[PDB]
């Protein structure tokens, strides 16, 4: 019943630091190393470094030496991992993981925490720029959608016809920038018959930024 | 003849051997102290990574 | 990344499948774990062969020379997921294994220009949406208008709709003055071996 509970997800600044807990429970503290893994998200698994809590003697991999600090307490059997001057690749999920019971060694990550995730800043809270995505002339049935550019942060709800309109409505997962800005678009399939007798409008909604936006798809000149 | 000279710091409550729980007062040792040792052995440890 | 993974194994329900992990030098004791989406790592094979309690008895491990191999037998709908070869510190690229089969459809492409009043600011954005294909792997390039671009595209990874199948949206941000220029365009969306492309021009009305 090895219990590893990690602390909640951090937005720092690029050159600040961030501390990461890691409380463990049902089993004893001073006994056993813990290491330290993260995962860039779409990425593989990179260590960082054990420590060990008996004398607090760590071994930080040579790409972090100088840059993070782990520390222990042993009191209430919590491991730190402080990593300062965040640099942009830094965005990743940190796992603390411990050895297995048995085999008397290392390298073997049996218990794993669930994982804190650390968002590099940069983009500020910036209102998006919809463009409408104008349909071309399928017949027939033409396909019309808007185009949320630039904006942070997530989410953003984006119905059709304030909800009147939700066949075929498709609205994409949104894409990471590098100024930090996402930008996705919906799209719904719609009769051409229907292009100049029907009305349709996509809702943008971004309440981290409180901007409430409509943009209307006219079918493009000629 | 151009030896290193190591700082050190002296304590008094002590916890060695892992031992949680039970602490030891050293008393004061009256006097000067000197002595003289012979190193002989290292307990180094690698750093590793991904070099 | 001294140990070598390939980045896509496939497979279909039922059929055994194998993961192969090639590493320089090293010469004992290798290790496997098993990372779905959101969740942690888990460890599934600890020194070469031996297994922990309680994945089952379907995982297997073997190595020969400087080559370890992760064998699954009886490929279920839960078990595909990232999987990853140990040894000592160093983890590999990562293994993504796939249980498709896959039930016919190639990607359907809609692709749209910079809006108008897009180009009113001095901005010019592509929309290239890709729907329901199967499976989830496509790679994305833009031609200009028949030359490789790699400059400016963002594109997504496949993520998973409601009838069970895979979207993805590739865009490719551009300049005023760099959208009025060439003649065309490409979003050449490559799935399976199979390229389904879709002709844009700036040629607007
Ligand atoms: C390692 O070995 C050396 C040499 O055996 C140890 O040095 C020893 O140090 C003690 C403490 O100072 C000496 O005892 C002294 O005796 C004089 C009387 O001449 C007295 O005035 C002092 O108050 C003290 O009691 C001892 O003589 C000396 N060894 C020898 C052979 O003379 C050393 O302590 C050992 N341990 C370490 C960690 O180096």
């Amino acid at each position: 019943q090895v219990q590893l509970v990690q602390s909640g997800a951090e937005v720092k600044k690029p050159g600040a630091s961030v501390k990461v807990s890691c409380k463990a429970s049902g089993y004893t503290f001073t006994g056993y190393y813990m290491h330290w893994v993260r995962q860039a998200p779409g990425q593989g698994l990179e260590w960082m470094g054990w420590i060990n809590p008996n004398s607090g003697g760590t071994n930080y991999a040579q790409k972090f030496q100088g840059r993070v600090t782990m520390t222990r307490d042993t009191s209430i059997s919590t491991a730190y991992m402080e990593l300062s001057r965040l640099r942009s690749d830094d965005t990743a999920v940190y796992y603390c993981a411990r050895r297995m019971r048995s085999q008397d060694r290392e390298w073997d990550f049996q218990h794993w925490g669930q994982g804190t995730l650390v968002t590099v800043s940069s983009a500020s809270t910036k209102g998006p720029s919809v463009f409408p995505l104008a349909p071309s002339s399928s017949g027939g049935t033409a396909a019309l959608g808007c185009l949320v550019k630039d904006y942070f942060p997530e989410p953003v709800t984006v119905s059709w016809n304030s909800g009147a309109l939700t066949s075929g409505v498709h609205t994409f997962p949104a894409v990471l920038q590098s100024s930090g800005l996402y930008s996705l678009s919906s799209v719904v399939t719609v009769p051409s018959s229907s292009l100049g007798t029907q009305t349709y409008i996509c809702n943008v909604n971004h309440k981290p930024s409180n901007t409430k936006v409509d943009k209307k798809v006219e079918p493009k000149s000629c | 003849n151009d030896s290193i000279t190591l700082p050190c710091r002296i304590k008094q409550i002590i916890n060695m051997w892992q031992r949680i729980g039970q602490a030891m007062y050293a008393p004061p040792i009256q006097g000067v102290i000197r002595c003289v040792s012979n190193i002989t052995g290292l307990i180094l440890t690698r750093d590793g990574g991904s070099t | 990344s001294a140990l070598t993974q390939p980045a896509s194994v496939s497979g279909s329900p039922g059929q055994s499948i194998t993961i192969s992990c090639t590493g320089t030098s090293s010469d004992n004791y290798v290790s496997w774990y098993q990372q779905h989406p959101g969740k942690a790592p888990k460890l599934m094979i600890y020194e070469v062969s031996n297994r922990p309690s309680g994945v089952s008895n379907r995982f297997s491990g073997s190595k020969s020379g400087n080559t370890a191999s992760l064998t699954i037998s009886g490929l279920q709908a839960e078990e595909d997921a990232d999987y990853y070869c140990s040894s000592y510190e160093f983890f590999g690229g990562g293994t993504k294994v796939f249980v498709l089969g896959q039930p016919k459809a190639a990607p359907s492409v809609t692709l749209f220009p910079p809006s108008s009043e897009e180009l009113q600011a001095n901005k010019a954005t592509l929309v290239c949406l890709i729907s329901d294909f199967y499976p989830g792997a496509v790679t994305v390039a833009w031609k200009a208008d028949s030359s490789p671009v790699k400059a400016g595209v963002e594109t997504t990874t496949p993520s998973k709709q409601s009838n069970n199948k895979y979207a993805a949206s590739s865009y490719l941000s551009l300049t005023p003055e760099q959208w009025k220029s060439h003649k065309s365009y490409s979003c050449q969306v490559t799935h399976e071996g199979s390229t389904v492309e879709k002709t844009v021009a700036p040629t607007e009305c």
